[PDB]
């Protein structure tokens, strides 16, 4: 079933006015809120 | 929508008026391309 | 929260009117909320039952019972084009320049889905044009930038 979900509007204008890249916005929130796959390491012989 | 896409910001002037997408494009549900045409004894057509 | 609260919650979403009425002979809790704030109103504002809006006011439901986020159970009706509900809802008393936390209201949204009978309802019950928002934005400002022509002619 459909279930409550929190829509949050970017003010594109706010945004241009401020000099904020929109760019940088949706990083900043899907990187802290979200997650995000950067780059693999290699940990005792095997990719991670 | 056409109305959605027409609203986009391009950029805020000096003076603070908006610059819409609308303002600087006729903006229109067309064709991924206009080359090919077909009718059927005449009267309009598409087909597969 | 009641166990009743919660079947009133999911009978006001579902628009099940037979089994609101039962809820509400039982008392059924009018002023129950979900994790967001949202009563039996706030549902059925969104949802567009017309018959259940009247019947939970009817038995005492807060016509402007605000969520997490500062919206009423008008802000939803008048958003999603429920011409009926926005009317019986003001008659009952709603704040018709209610703000959420981003000092949006009725007519803003109204405004911004181009429901132009909303407009003209929350107008005649004295809906404030010249309000902003929190970026300074009018239900004018709205109907320009979206390009509604009817619209941005009735803000005059
Ligand atoms: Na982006």
């Amino acid at each position: 079933e459909d279930t409550p979900q929190f829509k949050i509007d970017i003010d594109q204008e706010k945004a241009q006015a401020l000099g904020v890249s929109i760019n940088d916005i949706n990083t900043t929130l899907g990187a802290a809120w979200g997650g995000s796959y950067v780059n693999d390491f290699i940990d005792r012989g095997r990719v991670k | 929508s056409t109305e959605e896409f027409g609203k986009i910001l391009l950029k805020v002037n000096q003076d603070g008026s908006r610059v819409l997408l609308r303002d600087v494009a006729k903006i229109e549900l067309g064709g991924e391309n206009y080359d090919i045409i077909a009718e059927f004894n005449g009267q309009p057509a598409s087909g597969l | 929260g009641s166990d009743l609260g919660k079947k009133l919650l999911e009978a006001a979403r579902a628009g099940r009117d037979d089994e609101v009425r039962i809820l509400m002979a039982n008392g059924a809790d009018v002023n129950a909320a979900d994790v967001v704030g949202w009563t039996p109103l706030h549902l059925a504002a969104y949802w567009g039952h017309l018959e259940i809006v009247e019947v939970l006011l009817k038995n005492g439901a807060d016509v402007n019972a605000y969520d997490t986020l500062g919206s009423t159970p008008l802000h939803l009706a008048a958003h999603f084009g429920h011409l009926e509900i926005v009317e019986v809802l003001l008659k009952n008393g709603a704040d018709v320049n209610a703000k959420d936390d981003n000092g949006i209201t009725p007519l803003h949204l109204a405004a911004n889905r181009g429901h132009l009978e909303i407009v003209e309802v929350l107008l005649k019950y004295g809906a404030d044009v010249n309000a902003q928002d929190k970026f300074g934005k009018t239900a004018f400002d709205i109907s320009i930038n979206n390009g509604n022509e009817d619209l941005a002619e009735i803000l005059q």
